[PDB]
C-alpha cells in the first residue's frame, strides 16, 4: 500500500514536470510572439 | 468539355466506388473488448477501380490508419519505402494465399526486402536489377547481355 | 469554404505539431493534441483575413533538446511562393539566429523559389511540405512502422557491432515521405522497429542516400 | 429542398432511398447455420457453401473449409 | 573471440566429408580405427563422428575477416 | 480453356521465375548470420527476421493471444492460496513451499506480470486475433513426448516445483541465442529475434 | 434409381427456376442487384441457381454412395479425384464456362 | 517408427463429433491418434499421411 | 492377481449411431451390480451379440491365472494357466485415456477408462472405485463371455 502511494505521488511529480515545461514554453512564447509580430 | 470533364464530385482517378460490408474477418474491424475478447466488428468499407491514395486518406471520415491502396507504386510515393515493403509483402501474400496455398514468410520477406533494399522500388527486370551495381559479369548473364558488357 | 479551410488548417496544424514532437521540436501537449474546437476559438474560423491567416498562423518554436535550435514555421501568404517572397521572410528571419523554417506551401515553391530556398537553406534550413501531404500523418498509417533517427554516436556503434560500412546498409531516399517527415538528411540513419510475424520484432536500419 | 412541396420532398426521399438501396452490395449468399462454431470468436453464426464445405463466420469474417 | 555458430553447417559437413574422403582415397593416413571398411566416404564419415578429421574450417565473415574452426571444436549436427 | 491456359501458363510463369532468381541468386546467409548479397549489402540482419531455416519451423498456437482478460488469469496465474487445489497437483512438500515462501509467491506473480506484458505485445503483433503462428519447436508435442517418455500419469500430484519451471524457462531463454553478443545492441536484437518464441 | 429421381427432380426445379428468373427479366420485373447491371443481375441469379443445382445434386449423389463405392474410397483417402468428380460422373456435369 | 505422437482428423471426421460425447471414442473411427508410435484410433488418409 | 475389473453386464443397444462398419459394431452395455456403463466394439462377425445379451466381462491385467505379467508379445505354444481358457471373446488393448469429473479442489467421483483394442475402442464409465485398476497407457485384456441365463 505504501509503495502504491509513493508511486502515485511520483506520477504527480511527472505531471508537474509537463506542467512546468508548458509554463516554460509559454514563457518563451511571450518573447517570441513579439518576433512573429516584427516578422509578419 | 464541361459535360465530360468538369468534376462535380469525387476525385479524378476514382472511376467508381463500391460499398461493402465485410463478410470475412480480414477486412473487418477488430477491437479488443473491455474484457479482452477480440470481437470482429462488421463496418462499412469502400473500394475503388482507381487510386488517388493521398487525397482519399485526406478525406474526413476516411480512416487514415487502415486505408490502403493495392498499388505498391502509389504507396511508395505516399507512404515511403518501408510502407512499400509492407504493402508489397501483403499484396504478394494475397496473390499467393488466395488459391489456398501457403508459402513461408521468409521467402516473401526476402523478396520484398531485395525489392526495397536500395530505398526505391527495384523492379525485377533488366530495367530494375541491372541498374543495381552488381557487376558486369552478373548483368550479362540476365539481359542486355552484350549491352552491359 | 472557410469552414472546410478551417478543418484543413487545423488538421495541418495538429500534424505539424506531431511532426515537430517526433523530431523533438517541443510542443505543449495542449498544442500537440489540439482539437478543432480550440483551433477555431484561437483563430476565429476565418482563414483568409481573420486570425488563421497563414503568416500569422506561423509559430516560432524551439527544439526540446536545444531551446536555441529554433524553427520559424511559415504557411506562406503566397500559395506558390517566389524567391522575393521567401527572401523577404528570410530577411526578417535574419534579425534572429533562427535558421530552420518548415514551409507549408499550398502549391509548392516556384522552382526559382526552390533555388533560393536551397541557397539560404545551409544557413537557414527552410524546408518545404505541400499541405496536402500534411492533412495526414503518414507515420500514423498501419503500414508505416516506427522510424527513429539514430544519433551519430550510435550510428557508429551500429556500424561497429556488425563491422559494417555505411555503404552496405539498406537505403532510404531523402525525398521519401517519412524521411521528409523526420527531416533527416543524407548519411543519417533511421532505426525502424517492425512487428514481425516470424520473430515478433525486427529492427532494421536505413541510411539516407 | 426544405421549401419544396410535400409531394416533391417525398419523391426526393424515395429516389434517395432507392439510390441507396441500389448501391448496397448484395450480401454474399449461402446456407446460414448454427452447426459450426467459429474458432476465433466462438460464436455459432456461420454461413456454409458446398462445392468441400466452405464456412464463413458472420460475426468476425473468419473463413475455413472442411474436406 | 570466435563469434560464428559453433555448429558444423551442412555445407561445411558436405565439403569436409568430401574433401577428407578424397584425401583418404589418395592414401592419406587415417585418424580412426578401420573396423574393416574400404569406401573413403564411409571412412570420412567415421572420422567425422570420431571428430578426428585433421581439417580446420576458415569461415570468412562479410567484412573479409575469417575465423578458423577445427573439426573437433564445433558441434557436428547430423 | 484448360488446354489453352496450360500452354499459356507455361511461357510467362517461367519468365516470372527466371527474373526472380537472377534478382536473388547471390543473396545468402553469411557467417555473420546476416543475409547479404554479392556486393555485400545487408538485406536482412537475420534470415527472415529470426535467423531460422525454413524447414524446421512448424504451426503452433499462441495460447495467451486469444483468451479473455479473465480466462487468461485463471489459466496462467498459479494461485498459491488454494491449498486444497495445490495438494491435488503438487506433492505435500511443494505445497508447503508454495504456501509459505514469499519469494516463491512473488516470483510466480512476476512471471504472471511478464505473461501479461507478452500478451499485450502479442496483441500489437497479431491484431485480428490470429493464434496460428510458425515457430521452430513444437512445444505441445515436446510436452506430449515428455508425458509419454517418463510415463507422467497426469492424475497423481507432480513433483515439479513451480519455481523450477520459472527458472528453467528463464535459463532456457538464455541458451536460444540468435544474435550473439553482450553488447546492448546485440542483447536488444537477440531479444527481438527470439521474442515470439520466448 | 431413387437417387436419380432426386437428381432429376432437382434439375427440373432448377431449370424451372431459371425459366422463372428469365420471365422476371423479360418482364423487367427483375430489379438489378446494387452495382450490377440488370444483365449482370440476371447472370448472377442464373449462375447461383445452377451452382446450387449442381451442388445439391452432387450432394444427393454422394449421399447415395455406399462405403463400398470405389469413387468414394479414392476420394476420402485423398488418393485421386474429389467430390466434384463424383458429382460430375453421377449427378451432373454442370455449367460450362469460357472465360 | 520410434515414439511419434500426433493427432489428425480423417477426411470424413464429422465436425459435430468433437462437441458431443464419444469425443475420444469416435463412432466412425475418424480422429487419428498416434501415441508412442502406435496407431490407437482413426483411419489414415492424406490428412495424416 | 491382475483381475482389474469384473461385473455382470447386458447389451442395451448396438450401433445407435447406425452401423458404421460391417464386422464391427458398437455395443452399448450396462453393468448390473455396479450399474457402470460400457461402450465396446466387438468383432461382431466372429462373436455376434444382440440387444439384451448378458455377459461376464473380466478386464484383466494379464491372462495368466498365476498373475505373472506377459511381455505383450504374441506367442502361442503355451501350457500355462490362462484366464482366456474360460472365456469366449478375449481382446488385448492399450488404455489410452482416463477421463473423469475431477474438479480443481476435490477428486473425480466417476472415471471413464478408454481402451483401444488394436483400434477397436472401449469406454468403461462408472464410479471411480471400480476403475482404480486402470492407468493410462497400460496393457489390458477384455475376456468377455456371454451368460446363457
Amino acid at each position: 500500500r505504501q509503495k502504491l502511494l509513493k508511486e502515485q505521488e511520483e506520477k504527480r511529480l511527472r505531471e508537474k514536470e509537463e506542467q512546468k515545461k508548458l509554463l516554460e514554453q509559454r514563457a518563451q512564447y511571450v518573447e517570441k510572439t513579439k518576433n512573429i509580430l516584427m516578422f509578419t | 468539355n464541361m459535360l465530360t470533364d468538369m468534376t462535380l464530385q469525387g476525385i479524378e482517378q476514382i472511376s467508381k466506388v463500391y460499398m461493402h460490408l465485410p463478410q470475412t474477418d480480414n477486412k473487418k474491424k477488430i477491437i479488443i473488448t473491455e474484457d479482452g475478447e477480440f470481437k470482429a466488428l462488421q463496418e462499412w468499407i469502400l473500394e475503388t477501380d482507381g487510386v488517388s491514395l493521398m487525397r482519399v486518406l485526406s478525406e474526413k471520415d476516411v480512416d487514415p490508419v487502415r486505408t490502403t491502396s493495392n498499388d505498391i507504386v502509389e504507396i511508395f510515393t505516399v507512404l515511403g519505402i518501408e510502407a512499400v515493403r509492407k504493402a508489397l509483402e501483403r499484396e504478394l501474400y494475397h496473390v499467393i494465399s488466395f488459391d489456398g496455398s501457403y508459402v513461408n514468410y521468409r521467402h516473401l520477406a526476402l523478396l520484398c526486402d531485395t525489392m526495397t533494399c536500395r530505398g526505391h522500388l527495384m523492379a525485377i527486370t533488366r530495367h530494375g536489377v541491372n541498374r543495381q551495381d552488381t557487376g558486369p559479369l552478373m548483368k550479362c548473364s540476365f539481359e542486355e547481355t552484350v549491352d552491359v558488357l | 469554404d472557410d469552414e472546410e479551410e478551417t478543418y484543413r488548417l487545423w488538421k495541418i496544424r495538429k500534424t505539424i505539431m506531431q511532426l515537430c514532437h517526433d523530431r523533438g521540436y517541443l510542443v505543449t501537449q495542449d498544442e500537440l493534441d489540439q482539437t478543432l474546437e480550440e483551433f477555431k476559438a484561437q483563430f476565429g474560423d476565418k482563414p483568409s483575413e481573420g486570425r488563421p491567416r497563414r503568416t500569422d498562423l506561423t509559430v516560432l518554436v524551439a527544439h526540446n533538446d536545444d531551446p536555441t535550435d529554433q524553427m520559424f514555421v511559415f504557411f506562406p501568404e503566397e500559395p506558390k511562393v517566389g524567391i522575393k517572397t521567401i527572401k523577404v521572410y528570410c530577411q526578417r528571419m535574419q534579425e534572429e539566429n533562427i535558421t530552420r523554417a518548415l514551409i507549408v506551401v499550398q502549391q509548392g515553391m516556384t522552382p526559382s523559389a526552390k533555388q533560393s530556398l536551397v541557397d539560404m537553406a545551409p544557413k537557414y534550413i527552410l524546408e518545404q511540405f505541400l499541405q496536402q501531404e500534411l492533412l495526414i500523418n503518414i507515420t500514423e498509417h498501419e503500414l508505416v512502422p516506427e522510424h527513429v533517427v539514430m544519433t551519430k554516436e550510435e550510428v557508429t556503434e551500429l556500424l561497429a557491432r556488425y563491422k559494417l560500412r555505411e555503404n552496405q546498409l539498406p537505403r532510404i531516399q531523402a525525398g521519401d515521405p517519412v524521411a521528409r517527415y523526420f527531416g533527416i538528411k543524407r548519411g543519417q540513419v533511421v532505426k525502424i522497429i517492425r512487428p514481425s510475424e516470424t520473430a515478433g520484432r525486427y529492427i532494421t536500419y536505413r541510411l539516407v542516400q | 429542398e426544405e421549401m419544396a412541396s410535400d409531394e416533391l420532398k417525398e419523391m426526393r426521399k424515395n429516389l434517395t432511398k432507392e439510390a441507396i438501396r441500389e448501391h448496397q452490395m448484395a450480401k454474399t449468399g449461402g446456407t446460414q447455420t448454427d452447426l459450426f462454431t467459429c474458432g476465433k470468436c466462438k460464436k455459432k453464426n456461420c454461413t456454409y457453401t458446398q462445392v468441400t464445405t466452405f464456412v464463413v463466420c458472420n460475426e468476425c469474417g473468419n473463413r475455413w473449409k472442411f474436406c | 573471440k570466435r563469434i560464428t555458430t559453433p555448429y558444423m553447417t551442412k555445407y561445411e559437413r558436405a565439403r569436409v566429408l568430401g574433401t577428407r574422403a578424397l584425401q583418404i582415397a589418395m592414401c592419406a593416413p587415417v585418424m580412426v580405427e578401420l573396423e574393416g571398411e574400404t569406401d573413403p566416404l564411409l571412412i570420412a564419415m567415421k572420422e567425422l563422428k570420431a571428430r578426428k578429421i585433421p581439417i580446420i574450417i576458415r569461415r570468412y565473415l562479410p567484412d573479409g575477416s575469417y575465423e578458423d574452426w577445427g573439426v573437433d571444436e564445433l558441434i557436428i549436427s547430423d | 480453356e484448360g488446354l489453352i491456359d496450360t500452354a499459356v501458363k507455361t511461357a510467362e510463369t517461367g519468365y516470372i521465375q527466371r527474373r526472380l532468381i537472377k534478382s536473388m541468386e547471390s543473396v545468402m546467409v553469411k557467417y555473420d548470420a546476416t543475409v547479404r548479397n554479392s556486393i555485400n549489402q545487408v538485406v536482412q540482419l537475420r534470415y527472415g527476421e529470426d535467423g531460422l531455416a525454413g524447414e524446421s519451423v512448424e504451426f503452433q498456437n499462441l495460447a495467451t493471444l486469444k483468451p479473455s482478460n479473465k480466462a487468461f488469469e485463471k489459466k496462467f496465474r498459479f494461485d498459491y492460496t488454494n491449498e486444497r487445489a495445490l495438494r491435488r497437483t503438487l506433492q505435500e512438500d511443494l505445497v508447503k513451499d508454495v504456501l509459505s515462501n514469499a519469494h516463491i509467491q512473488n516470483e510466480l506473480e512476476r512471471e504472471f506480470e511478464r505473461m501479461r506484458e507478452d500478451r499485450e505485445v502479442l496483441r500489437v503483433i497479431f491484431p485480428t486475433g490470429d493464434s496460428k503462428v510458425v515457430l521452430p519447436c513444437n512445444l505441445l508435442r515436446m510436452i506430449w513426448n515428455a508425458q509419454k517418455i517418463f510415463h507422467i500419469n497426469p492424475r497423481l500430484p507432480s513433483d515439479l516445483h513451480p519455481i523450477k519451471v520459472v527458472e528453467g524457462v528463464k535459463e532456457l531463454s538464455k541458451k536460444l541465442v540468435i544474435v550473439n553478443g553482450d553488447d546492448p545492441l546485440s542483447r536488444q536484437a537477440q531479444e527481438n529475434a527470439t521474442l515470439l518464441f520466448n | 434409381s431413387k437417387t436419380y429421381q432426386d437428381i432429376q427432380n432437382t434439375i427440373k426445379k432448377a431449370k424451372q427456376d431459371v425459366i422463372e428468373v428469365i420471365e422476371k427479366a423479360h418482364n423487367n420485373e427483375l430489379e438489378p442487384t446494387p452495382g450490377n447491371t440488370l444483365r449482370q443481375t440476371f447472370e448472377n441469379q442464373v449462375n447461383r441457381i445452377l451452382n446450387d443445382a449442381r451442388d445439391k445434386t452432387g450432394s444427393s449423389a454422394q449421399k447415395s454412395l455406399s462405403e463400398y463405392n470405389n469413387f468414394k474410397s479414392m476420394v476420402v483417402s485423398g488418393a485421386k479425384g474429389s467430390k466434384i468428380n463424383i458429382s460430375q460422373v453421377i449427378a451432373v456435369v454442370g455449367q460450362q464456362n469460357v472465360e | 517408427p520410434g515414439h511419434i505422437n500426433c493427432i489428425r482428423t480423417h477426411s470424413t471426421h464429422p465436425d459435430d463429433e468433437d462437441s458431443g460425447p464419444y469425443k475420444h471414442i469416435s463412432p466412425g473411427d475418424t480422429k487419428v491418434v498416434v501415441e508412442n508410435g502406435e496407431l490407437i484410433m482413426g483411419i489414415l488418409c492424406k490428412k495424416s499421411l | 492377481a491382475g483381475i482389474l475389473f469384473e461385473d455382470i453386464f447386458d447389451v442395451k443397444d448396438i450401433d445407435p449411431e447406425g452401423k458404421k462398419f460391417d464386422r464391427v459394431s458398437r455395443l452399448h452395455c450396462e453393468s448390473e451390480s455396479f450399474k457402470m456403463d460400457l461402450i465396446l466394439d466387438v468383432n461382431i462377425q466372429i462373436y455376434p451379440v444382440d440387444l439384451g445379451d448378458k455377459f461376464r466381462l473380466v478386464i484383466a491385467s494379464t491372462l495368466y491365472e498365476d498373475g505373472t505379467l506377459d511381455d505383450g508379445e504374441y506367442n502361442p505354444t503355451d501350457d500355462r494357466p490362462s484366464r482366456a481358457d474360460q472365456f469366449e471373446y478375449v481382446m488385448y488393448g492399450k488404455v489410452y485415456r482416463i477421463e473423469g469429473d475431477e474438479t480443481s479442489t476435490e477428486a473425480a467421483t466417476r472415471l471413464s477408462a478408454y481402451v483401444s483394442y488394436g483400434g477397436l475402442l472401449m469406454r468403461l464409465q462408472g464410479d471411480a472405485n471400480n476403475l482404480h485398476g486402470f492407468e493410462v497407457d497400460s496393457r489390458v485384456y477384455l475376456l468377455m463371455k456371454k451368460l446363457a441365463f
